[PDB]
């Protein structure tokens, strides 16, 4: 892959040039402490340093209310609602955004391809940004630290400037049409770069391996501390729906007042809702508040063999808009036993 | 067509307004009839027998009490439409008898007619859906008329609001600035009205049913962030204020 | 063409009222293309699509070998039941493909076989017998045990007792028994009782289960006690289901170790899958 | 999986009824201090305790000195050689080595599946055991610490025992029709592999995090380092022959005495030989030593999408079984910069 | 038939004695169903056997449509292309199936294309000139500029001379060219710069390379100053071969951040590719 300089005096230049291709999906704020994905029309309202986004961006993949069919109810026909969309480009995605993207591909591309996900999927330009780990992330506990692939451009951040790997096709596009604006990398900045890795990786809160939670986790299956936990639980769904690699959707049907039109609707719906685990006859496979709190710790913990790496991506977003704060990563090394070790 | 009525109790008459402001009632007019909508229609007929009846606000009259027995025995499914309707409303929010408020207010005047205390409609007769909402949105009753009109019935909602204000993106008032937004324990539709345009959850669909409404966590947070144990149930129950749940939750987390 | 989610369209052709909570529909799509094509493996589930109202998965019933045609055995249990439930002959519902892998019938062959189906879950094991009686001279005696709670909730008791000559006949012993009616004149006994005296030779039978899964901890300890081979039993679990294809997340069961999912990794399981991660059951 | 736990007075009466299944293959002592996976006969010679084999489990699918075809040049003719082989069980195999035979699955069954590799990896039973890191084994940095399947049994050592992890159908017969010999495990004996296990990762001589030594390798392809290091290596290919994760081989022909009786031999090549890269008329795409040196480098801090793992799984062969005593890690992190903290 | 490594059998039709260093072949298989049933992709290598010596990798040079023939210009400069060298008309070898990536003619329609042919490759860009010329009806106006060092090592001299005459009538302007030797009665100069003469459009031109590395710095130079566009430049690169199906190891290309393998990740390649990949030339 080819590094290319961008001198700071240039990156607005850059991104005005980038939004000649198509739209720009950056971080922006919302509220005073709350950072979300908001399309960009003025520049320089783009907060590069942000420690995490509201809504994970699989909210353009995987929209979070799409309209999948319109029927007719005569002559029973279903109809796909699928709309050209032009190549967007997704500016300030995270290693771990990444990696849950990643993650998302290889569950909603694989055997089946949907449809939906898939054509919004083969027109976005991921452009990675090095962040800096606050007091909640701990993406290197679960590995998504650094990625190689599923980038076009990769702003890693320089004293004097941006560092862009391109990494991939369209990429080297990009750059080249944008050349002009462009430098070329030495030692001088190679070594700030290393020194700057250097700092992010000895910044994070959290340091320990570990390997055997998914093994031990059905060991404790019965544990105290998930009533305990469970009963301090909301049961709000927050973090899951604000989760980047939650699969899970609720399909329902909408009939307008005609009796004859309608859509049907797809949104994201978590496991502390009652009914996402729900049979006929009022049998719930998950009845009890603990039980789907279990249910979702467990599947969060849980292996994806297709890449090696457990569905969490690290991002803490969960531990960090919990309204009760109930600490994830705390819980999880309570399992462990770095909190009580009782035995 | 189906044989629709809308009913009038106590009620600030906004179920009703908001099923006219919606322009798709044009649409109903051609495949279903009205018998019973007085605020639009004159002609129409109180004592016939429907098939699904609409029934808006509270029961706070023993004309009430027997309009609504009359309503249950000359309808098949009876739909209890808005907070009023469904759990009491605003109406029921006062836990003073009804003779300290008659005094309050009238003080000693006395009319023709017999007051009662505010109560849901749940209390009297079997109701068999629900339209939540104060008023209740416009996607509810596009929704419940609809599945009517089809044939089925709309299920019950056990997501909270919190729904619409995470898939929506609007930012979350309780982890910014700790107000008290009811939103954990309230049922969905509305798209997170109040959190969007940035005022706290007021309870305004009702607490969710089935038992998943987990009011002891909820004024655990809200302790947490200092409000005081009568000011949390006050805040609760100003929708959910006929709900014999709550007061056992709270007292359980302040026990 | 590509769309995953897509459906297709199929009228009912003859409806058959099974029992008082069940009914029986038979199904044909109306393009012939999709007609001559249309294949599954005995054990498949369909997604059936009600227009506005939902989709609901049941599990084919009917022998793969009839191209064009399959049975769906439903129990009015609620919402989309209610409505599938006043559907006519001749009227339209949208039908999605086959999901999931069926029962292990391509491996099997010559070896007994030991259907048992417990309450609603005949439907499978149903399919399942009728393609070994299509193919009769790739298998061995069979025991085709179908039980019940309510007795008159015998689903097929007339279909399997008008065949019961010709299954004697055939080296078949259909077994029919309540479970709780001791005033039905029939067979009392749970399904453990009646599967120690199954004609299969232990050393070479596989067994296929379905039902509630309250019963399998009990047929397991039967089936194991009497030296049955554990490596070669099979049962359904029913989760629930709105996508098919592994994306809606309902279906979602096992451990952290082995988090399966059903429309993916099943519906037709191994014992050793059911043992080994707990909550299955 | 079932957790089943194999009292130590048992252990070698469960050896002895496996032998039953078929052929054993344990480490045992070739040397002082040498170990090697010599088919067992007598039981009571196997060490369970041991740091490493001197040759890779791979020996064993991916043969060290394997006959491809024979062939008669009068008619031509090639028949190929491949014997029915009856089940194996590998008994000993580090967590390491499961994720190298991982590895060369992934390299030696995609697309074009090897018929060698596959008859000999199907017939075969993995029995992991939880091994206790030495002065070389680095498999937490390359993350090959604990392995979740490719394994029949995982035999985790226990104070009372060996506590049996079952993950296939195989396992699962094999232990059930001894299941005289086995019990069943509670929180006494969980609680102390809880405690083996931390000690186990207590005890690992490195604990760095190796984010980006990929990209970083490629900046400092022309570093002294590697010419130093080279002029010190023997290129002796140990390194390579050792190796568990090396694909290559060389192809050779050899004809009898006379006429028509012949054998396409297969055999390890590493990269320091010199006829690894060379194309005709004397050219070589990796002519001094130091490009071999680096060749091999880069090759194993190469990126497999498949697994998410780089290719080598840090068992450290190549660094303790060098005869020059050139470190790997050491060299790595000189890479990295936690052993030179220059620039 | 599941074994990678198999071969099959063939025999060498024709000798023709290209050049004094290379010489062209023309083979068939024995097997008739081997014979009709092959096809392979412009682009594509052959793993050639000699029977007791080696296995050496020719890229096939035949158009793909004449199923049951292909051609292989091989040259001796070593023990097995010169044991090869000595192959009779008629006589039997073993060859094992196309593998790699062809150039991407399919993709190519439509637009002009610019095939710059050095030293030894031009039996790749033989067989993709060969193809278009088959299906002139997708392709637009094509150039074939085919170089030597010495006059006489013009590979296939006589033949495009031979058809420069029709190729004129057909907007085929093929150039042929030397670059160290002025005696010879032709054109002079590098590649390079016969390429400022193309007929084909830069912003409408898909250009494919072979040959020597050495030169693939100033033809890349050469082609981003004259405009062309660099997203539709492919070329092939050579490394030592002696499986085909990735498990050689011999063959690798490139970093650690892009470990290419030839054998199945070209060996046709990409221009970013080459530039974002030190080490490739
Ligand atoms: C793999 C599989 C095979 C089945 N085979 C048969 C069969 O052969 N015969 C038969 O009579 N029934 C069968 N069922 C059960 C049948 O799907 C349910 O009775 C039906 O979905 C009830 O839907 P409902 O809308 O009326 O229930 P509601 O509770 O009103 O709806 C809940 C929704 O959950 C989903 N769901 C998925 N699985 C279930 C389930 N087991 N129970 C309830 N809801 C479920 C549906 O989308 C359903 O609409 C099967 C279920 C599964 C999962
Ligand atoms: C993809 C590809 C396409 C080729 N296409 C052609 C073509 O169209 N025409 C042509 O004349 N030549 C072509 N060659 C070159 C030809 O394959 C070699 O000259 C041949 O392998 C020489 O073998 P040797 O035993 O005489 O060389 P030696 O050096 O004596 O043997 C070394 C061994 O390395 C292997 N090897 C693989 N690639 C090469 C290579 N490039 N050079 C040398 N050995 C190699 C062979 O198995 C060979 O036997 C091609 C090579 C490659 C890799
Ligand atoms: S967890 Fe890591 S990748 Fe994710 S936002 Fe935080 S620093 Fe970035
Ligand atoms: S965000 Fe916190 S309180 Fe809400 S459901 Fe998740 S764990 Fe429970
Ligand atoms: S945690 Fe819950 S919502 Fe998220 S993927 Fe798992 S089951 Fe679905
Ligand atoms: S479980 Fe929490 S930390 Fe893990 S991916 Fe989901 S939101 Fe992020
Ligand atoms: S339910 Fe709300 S909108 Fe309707 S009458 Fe009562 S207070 Fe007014
Ligand atoms: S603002 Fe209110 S409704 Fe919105 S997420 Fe927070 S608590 Fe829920
Ligand atoms: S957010 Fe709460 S108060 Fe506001 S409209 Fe919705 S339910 Fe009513
Ligand atoms: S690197 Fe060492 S400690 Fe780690 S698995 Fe391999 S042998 Fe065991
Ligand atoms: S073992 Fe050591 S001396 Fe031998 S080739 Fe490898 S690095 Fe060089
Ligand atoms: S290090 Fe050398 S011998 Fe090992 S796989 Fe890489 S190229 Fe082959
Ligand atoms: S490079 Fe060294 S440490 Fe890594 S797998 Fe090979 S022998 Fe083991
Ligand atoms: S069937 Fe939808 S996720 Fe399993
Ligand atoms: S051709 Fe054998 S490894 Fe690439």
């Amino acid at each position: 892959m080819r590094y290319v300089k961008l001198p700071k005096e240039n990156t607005y230049e850059f991104l005005e040039r980038l939004k000649d291709w198509g739209k720009l999906y950056a971080p922006v704020k919302i509220s005073d402490k709350f950072y979300d994905f908001r399309e960009i029309d003025d520049v320089r309202k783009i907060e590069f340093h942000y420690n995490r986004t509201i809504m994970p961006p699989k909210k353009f993949f995987f929209k979070p209310r799409e309209k999948l069919f319109e029927f007719d109810i005569s002559k029973p026909e279903y109809r796909e609602v699928i709309e050209e969309v032009e190549p967007f480009i997704i500016f300030g995605v995270h290693a771990c955004d990444i990696y849950g993207l990643k993650i998302l591909d290889t569950v909603y591309l694989d055997e089946f391809p949907d449809k939906y996900y898939k054509v919004r999927r083969e027109k976005g330009i991921i452009i990675g940004i090095s962040c800096m780990p606050d007091e909640y992330c701990f993406c290197n506990l679960r590995e998504t630290d650094f990625a190689d692939d599923g980038f076009d451009l990769f702003f890693h951040e320089l004293p004097d400037g941006w560092l862009v790997r391109v990494g991939t096709p369209t990429g080297h596009r990009l750059v080249d049409k944008n050349i002009k604006l462009f430098e070329e990398v030495t030692d001088k900045d190679i070594c700030a770069f290393r020194d700057f890795e250097k700092r992010r990786q000895q910044a994070f809160k959290y340091h320990e391996d570990w390997g055997n939670l998914r093994y031990l986790l059905e060991l404790e299956m019965e544990h105290p501390m998930w009533d305990e936990e469970a009963d301090k639980c909301l049961a709000c769904g927050i973090c899951n729906t604000t989760c980047p690699t939650c699969r899970c959707y609720e399909v329902q049907d909408i009939v307008n007042l005609d009796g004859v039109t309608g859509y049907r609707e797809r949104r994201w719906d978590s496991c502390q809702f009652r009914s996402h685990g729900l049979v006929a006859g009022g049998h719930n496979f998950r009845p009890t508040k603990k039980d789907r709190f279990r249910n979702r710790y467990l599947c969060k913990n849980a292996y994806n063999e297709k890449l090696g790496l457990s569905y969490c991506v690290g991002c803490g977003r969960c531990t960090a808009f919990c309204p009760a704060n109930i600490s994830f990563v705390g819980n999880l090394r309570r399992i462990l036993g770095l909190e009580e070790n009782k035995c | 067509k189906v044989r629709i009525g809308f009913y009038a109790l106590t009620s600030c008459y906004g179920c009703q307004l908001q099923l006219a402001m919606m322009d798709e009632l044009l649409q109903l007019i051609p495949n279903a009839e009205i018998v019973c909508w007085f605020m639009i229609d004159r002609d129409s007929i109180e004592d016939e027998k429907v098939d699904i009846a609409f029934i808006e606000g509270s029961v706070s009259t023993e004309e009430e009490v027997e309009l609504v027995k009359k309503i249950r025995e000359n309808a098949k499914i009876v739909v209890a439409v808005g907070a009023c309707a469904v759990q009491g409303g605003v109406q029921s929010w006062s836990e003073k008898p009804l003779e300290e408020l008659w005094k309050k207010v009238y003080g000693d005047a006395k009319v023709k007619f017999q007051p009662k205390k505010a109560e849901p409609v749940s209390k009297y007769i079997k109701v068999d859906y629900n339209i939540y909402g104060c008023p209740p949105e416009k996607k509810d009753f596009l929704y419940a008329l609809g599945t009517f009109l089809i044939g089925s019935w709309p299920e019950d909602i056990d997501y909270p609001v919190c729904l619409e204000c995470r898939l929506n993106g609007h930012p979350c008032i309780l982890l910014e600035k700790g107000e008290p937004c009811l939103g954990p324990v309230t049922r969905a539709g509305c798209n997170a009205r109040c959190p969007g345009f940035g005022v706290a959850c007021i309870g305004c669909r009702g607490a969710i049913g089935y038992d998943v409404a987990w009011f002891d966590s909820l004024a655990k947070v809200f302790k947490e962030k200092g409000m005081t144990k009568e000011e949390i149930i006050e805040r609760m129950k100003m929708f959910n204020g006929h709900d014999e749940r709550v007061e056992k939750m709270v007292e359980k987390i302040f026990s | 063409n590509d769309n995953p989610y897509a459906l297709h369209r199929v009228k009912v052709l003859k409806v058959y009222s099974l029992t008082e909570t069940e009914k029986l529909f038979l199904f044909r799509f109306e393009d012939p293309e999709l007609a001559e094509k249309w294949t599954f493996k005995p054990g498949q589930f369909v997604q059936l699509t009600i227009p506005g109202v939902g989709e609901v998965p049941i599990s084919i019933c009917s022998s793969p070998m009839r191209k064009g045609f399959f049975e769906l055995c439903i129990r009015k249990a609620g919402r989309v039941t209610t409505v599938v439930h006043r559907l006519k002959p001749g009227d339209t519902v949208l039908v999605r493909g086959p999901y999931g892998n069926g029962f292990p019938v391509d491996e099997w062959e010559g070896m007994d076989l030991l259907l048992i189906a417990a309450g609603l879950g005949t439907a499978p094991l149903r399919s399942v017998f009728l393609y070994a009686m299509d193919n009769r001279w790739k298998y061995g005696n069979i025991t085709f045990i179908n039980t019940a709670r309510y007795g008159k909730d015998l689903l097929f008791y007339k279909e399997l007792e008008a065949m019961k000559d010709l299954a004697e006949a055939e080296n078949v012993k259909i077994i029919q028994s309540v479970t709780r009616d001791p005033n039905w004149p029939g067979l009392k006994g749970r399904p453990q009782q009646f599967i120690v005296e199954a004609n299969t030779n232990p050393k070479n039978t596989a067994v296929a289960i379905c039902g509630p899964p309250r019963m399998y901890k009990s047929v397991f300890e039967a089936l194991i006690n009497y030296g049955y081979r554990p490596e070669n039993i099979f049962v359904t679990l029913e989760r629930r289901m709105k996508c098919g294809i592994g994306k809606c997340g309902h279906c979602n069961v096992g451990t952290s170790t082995s988090w399966k999912y059903i429309c993916k990794d099943g519906p037709v399981f191994t014992y050793f899958d059911i043992v080994s991660t707990p909550g299955l059951l």
